[PDB]
RNA sequence: AGGAGUGGAGCCUGCGGCUUAAUUUGACCAACACGGGAAACCUCACCCGGCCCGGACACGGACAGGAUUGACAGAUUGAUAGCUCUUUCUCGAUUCUGUGGGUGGUGGUGCAUGGCCGUUCUUAGUUGGUGGAGCGAUUUGUCUGGUUAAUUCCGAUAACGAACGAGACUCUGGCAUGCUAACUAGUUACGCGACCCCCGAGCGGUCGGCGUCCCCCAACUUCUUAGAGGGACAAGUGGCGUUCAGCCACCCGAGAUUGAGCAAUAACAGGUCUGUGAUGCCCUUAGAUGUCGGGGCUGCACGCGCGCUACACUGACUGGCUCAGCGUGUGCCUACCCUACGCCGGCAGGCGCGGGUAACCCGUUGAACCCCAUUCGUGAUGGGGAUCGGGGAUUGCAAUUAUUCCCCAUGAACGAGGAAUUCCCAGUAAGUGCGGGUCAUAAGCUUGCGUUGAUUAAGUCCCUGCCCUUUGUACACACCGCCCG
RNA sequence: ACACCAUGG
């Protein structure tokens, strides 16, 4: 399997909640930290956040070894479906700038 | 950093069996149910799972490196 | 951090990511007009005051952008939840930036334009806001196979000794 | 699928790698650095070292 | 903090090396009063970037 | 000795199958940093080289060496005719 | 050798040379004399002389010195004259005398 | 003119050749202890075997009596890789099949490139505006002369006025008994007290002597530390200078020349694609050029390079005595730091129990040469310490082709080195040890530090080269040119 | 107040 369909929502959620991803480029170190620590490797994460990106959904930079991550509009929607959300709610990032 | 050499062997993987679904459970009187196998009395595994038999042997599936028995 | 970690790791550790923040900032902020970082730590507390010449786009329609970097910026290098604090600035003069300049030298450049056209431009500009002397070398394969390479020098310079250390902005 | 995926690198070359570049090859591990000595002088100023030997 | 490396990206070349240092500088004062006037004071009149750091007692 | 025991197994169940008067066939192995002890003594080894698996018949004397040590990594070298570069003097073509 | 001359790319030569058999209108020989012009006197293994030629990729690169083994292409329609098309090290002519493709005829 | 040498010897190490399954590879003044390149695994690119996909996404097919994953045992296998086979359980829409297309690469091209760096080139060199001369390329400015480390100055002047390099500059070494001010540095005093000896007046205390013995809420900043200013300017005196620019000797002095960093215009087919998530094009892409087990980079008839230890009496051995400076130190994944003091063991080492995130603990850093006293005696000797046998520990997953370390034993060449040739001007050459880098273990290397500390010079253009003017040329890929029979 | 100094993928 590429992944635990447990896993994916589990990336997923996290992302969603936060609006931004972050993991350092390497296969091996056995979980990712941060909320996805309890379970999931960040192979799966790196690998899933590609795929994620090869459909719009996500913009992707790499500086020194780490990846970042950036959830745009499309992304947000299909997430919300994705999710079975109240189609309208977003935690993400949510305040006029001053 | 050249032409490879002719392999002999070459076969990727096993063809992976396919097979007609479920036949372990046995309807046997109208309404009354006959279990053909056990089910795997690991605790994590839920009573609802089939343990193998082999020739001699059963075998758990869930139990990845547990649960063989020698008749 | 049950033991704290020496004064020469200190130092060295500060460094460090002073370095990695602006080579992260780089690249996000490139086509922003970017022009480098500046940090500042207050007690409980962690400002960094971002400097680009367009902050409109830096700061995004309501601020988006500026949420995101805050978000990455803490995830990335472990701070906790409401200790970093990103603002936005405006340089004043950005003739007198060579960063700027060779960023918005190289955006010019990339979208379709001879090399003298841009060089030229470039020259008059970081001249016409003051400054007593500027240069410019383009180097690669310009128009052939074979390199080759183009000065461009207007005013004044100096290459040796210490004024080179201020009085010179290199990029 | 596998459960020979790697064997102690736990000390000398495999252990470490530079911090930017992620080569192995003359890293400089003085004062915790951990980076290459190629890249190190790539950053030798936002750093604060200052050549003036 | 002295740190000597060659300044050739490979191997060839006469064989330059540069000498990189940092420097440190470290000073102490000492203070006999109750804590709140010094713990303010502190806390005023420090724009640059300079590293304080004040403890409990040390006499 | 956390699984090199497969090496002391195999090489068992294998001195017992041989028939009387005669000799077992050959365990083959990697494993050339073994201690030989005195169980392993009569067997027949292939102790890998590098490509081959050159076989090994274990004698007593052979105790307390290693396996490795019976089984050497390359050809001995016998010299050919020095070339066009192998003196100072050697170098010129027109 | 030993000239100025680090202007011209570097040998390189390390890299994978391989093997090169006859073809349609191809043939090995062996030289016997050379003359002026940079064209050389050849024979074929079989018996023409075909005072051969260097093509123009070899011109003061790979040098044909005397008496070695060589591959030259014939002319469709011509005999008599033929041109260089490679040089083989002792090791490629001893491997193609081995591998039973030039004759048991002439030496090195 | 000299010093120490190198080339000769044994070994360590880098390069060619040879050999091999492979001995991976770049480089040939400005390559060869260089790639920070001290490779046991890893590294690793090479050789022999073996699993994996970590082949995005789109389109098509297949599919919930079901797409697809994992796996006990027996065989097979180096292997306890469900690797493949026999078997028959499990997993539940994430996958699989086919096409388009992507992705990675220590693959190729440094003669496609960026960046960096080396070198020409350690010297004094370079360039544009308005004006002058030439049909023009070009030229003067940028110079006959004196002076300078210097295209540094004075001057002369068809040129006037400017720019860069030089210089100025930044760090460092040398001087302050003047300032600022210190239980994380001290000293002197005594408040002390205590120990010890008479060692001297005295007796033994008192007078004194030794103290890294313990104190002070004593006094201060000479020693220590580190900040602000001060000091040196060819300034004074005497000669030589067209009396200019400057040179020479001398006085007062801590010093009348400390050592580095930084560096121009124009170039080179210099080096690097094997530092890079810098990178165009080409190649390979599931039978891999993207991972594990084993071997190699260490293979030895031979040619060369940077070096280490020596050939002894200006010495070797065994005791005894007494002196430093630059530094590093618990590691953020990663998982380890420097060590006091007690005990055990001949030695390497082991156990135990404290300090240190460091002017606080290792540490007053009891460093070697040197210094003082004993044995040997011109003999390849007790000089020298290669090669080889046996044994004992530590590091590590693993030490065989011996990682390193200790002990007993073995005891080779070498008696100041042919032709040639390297570096060097004062705290320098050389002798001598000590920290940093690499570093699980670990310098015959390199980068720094002190310690004992000379002989010879104050010059020249002879040799090898460099800068400026005049002159000659059939050369301009530029004398490594061109060219005649 | 003059020994010998050839050649160049
Ligand atoms: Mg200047
Ligand atoms: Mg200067
Ligand atoms: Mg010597
Ligand atoms: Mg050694
Ligand atoms: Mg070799
Ligand atoms: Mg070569
Ligand atoms: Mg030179
Ligand atoms: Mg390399
Ligand atoms: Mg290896
Ligand atoms: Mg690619
Ligand atoms: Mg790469
Ligand atoms: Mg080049
Ligand atoms: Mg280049
Ligand atoms: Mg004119
Ligand atoms: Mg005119
Ligand atoms: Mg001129
Ligand atoms: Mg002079
Ligand atoms: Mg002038
Ligand atoms: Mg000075
Ligand atoms: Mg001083
Ligand atoms: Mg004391
Ligand atoms: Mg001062
Ligand atoms: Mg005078
Ligand atoms: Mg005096
Ligand atoms: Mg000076
Ligand atoms: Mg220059
Ligand atoms: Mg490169
Ligand atoms: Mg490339
Ligand atoms: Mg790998
Ligand atoms: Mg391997
Ligand atoms: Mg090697
Ligand atoms: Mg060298
Ligand atoms: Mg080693
Ligand atoms: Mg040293
Ligand atoms: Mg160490
Ligand atoms: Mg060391
Ligand atoms: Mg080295
Ligand atoms: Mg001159
Ligand atoms: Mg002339
Ligand atoms: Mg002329
Ligand atoms: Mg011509
Ligand atoms: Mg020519
Ligand atoms: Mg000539
Ligand atoms: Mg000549
Ligand atoms: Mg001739
Ligand atoms: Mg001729």
């Amino acid at each position: 399997m590429l992944m635990p369909k447990k896993n994916r929502i589990a990336i997923y959620e996290l992302l969603f909640k936060e609006g931004v991803m972050v993991a350092k480029k390497d296969v091996h170190m056995p979980k990712h930290p941060e909320l996805a620590d309890k379970n999931v490797p960040n192979l799966h994460v790196m690998k899933a956040m590609q795929s994620l990106k090869s459909r719009g959904y996500v913009k992707e930079q790499f500086a020194w070894r780490h990846f970042y991550w950036y959830l745009t509009n499309e992304g947000i929607q299909y997430l919300r479906d994705y999710l079975h959300l109240p189609p309208e709610i977003v935690p993400a990032t949510l305040r006029r700038s001053r | 950093k050249k032409s490879y050499t002719t392999p002999k062997k070459n076969k990727h993987k096993r063809k992976k069996v396919k097979l007609a679904v479920l036949k372990y459970y046995k309807v046997d009187e109208n309404g009354k149910i006959s279990r053909l196998r056990r089910e795997c009395p690991s605790d994590e595994c839920g009573a609802g799972v089939f343990m193998a038999s082999h020739f001699d042997r059963h075998y758990c599936g869930k139990c990845c490196l547990t649960y063989c028995f020698n008749k | 951090m049950a033991v704290q970690i020496s004064k020469k790791r200190k130092f060295v550790a500060d460094g460090i990511f002073k370095a990695e923040l602006n080579e992260f900032l780089t690249r996000e902020l490139a086509e922003d007009g970017y022009s480098g970082v500046e940090v500042r730590v207050t007690p409980t507390r962690t400002e960094i005051i971002i400097l680009a010449t367009r902050t409109q786009n830096v700061l995004g329609e309501k601020g988006r952008r500026i949420r995101e970097l805050t978000a990455v910026v803490q995830k990335r290098f472990g701070f906790p939840e409401g200790s970093v604090e990103l603002y936005a600035e405006k340089v004043a003069t950005r003739g007198l930036c060579a960063i700027a300049q060779a960023e918005s030298l190289r955006y010019k450049l990339l979208g379709g334009l001879a090399v003298r056209r841009a060089c030229y431009g470039v020259l008059r500009f970081i001249m016409e806001s003051g400054a007593k002397g500027c240069e410019v070398v383009v180097s690669g394969k310009l128009r052939g196979q074979r390199a080759k390479s183009m000065k461009f020098v207007d005013g004044l310079m100096i290459h040796s000794g210490d004024p080179v250390n201020y009085y010179v902005d290199t990029a | 699928q596998q459960l020979y995926w790697s064997h102690p690198r736990k000390f000398g070359q495999g252990s470490r790698s530079c911090r930017v570049c992620s080569n192995r090859h003359g890293l400089i591990r003085k004062y915790g650095l951990n980076m290459c000595r190629q890249c190190f002088r790539q950053y030798a100023k936002d750093i604060g070292f200052i050549k003036l030997d | 903090l002295r740190i000597t490396t060659r300044k050739t990206p490979c191997g060839e070349g006469s064989k330059t090396w540069d000498r990189f240092q940092m420097r440190i500088h470290k000073r102490l004062i000492d203070l006999h009063s109750p804590s709140e006037i010094v713990k303010q004071i502190t806390s005023i009149s420090i724009e640059p970037g300079v590293e304080v750091e004040v403890t409990i007692a040390d006499a | 000795r956390r699984k090199q025991h497969s090496l002391l197994k195999r090489l068992r169940k294998a001195k017992k199958e041989a028939p009387p008067m005669e000799k077992p066939e050959v365990v083959k192995t990697h494993l050339r940093d073994m201690i030989i002890l005195p169980e392993m003594v009569g067997s027949m080894v292939g102790v890998y080289n590098g490509k081959t698996f050159n076989q090994v018949e274990i004698k007593p004397e052979m105790i307390g060496h290693y396996l490795g040590e019976f089984s050497i990594t390359y050809k001995p070298v016998k010299h050919g005719r020095p070339g066009i570069g192998a003196t100072h003097s050697s170098r010129f073509i027109p | 050798g030993g000239k100025n001359r680090r202007r011209g790319k570097n040998e390189n030569e390390s890299e994978k040379r391989e093997l090169v058999f006859k073809e349609d209108g191809q043939e090995y020989a062996q030289v016997i004399k050379m003359l002026g012009n940079g064209r050389l006197e050849a024979m074929c293994f079989d018996g023409v002389k075909r005072l051969c030629h260097i093509r123009g990729k070899l011109r003061k690169k790979v040098w044909i010195n005397t008496s070695d083994i060589i591959l030259v292409g014939l002319r469709d329609y011509q005999d008599n004259k033929a041109d260089v098309i490679l040089k083989y090290n002792a090791d490629e002519a001893r491997s193609l005398k081995a591998y039973g493709e030039l004759p048991e005829h002439a030496k090195i």
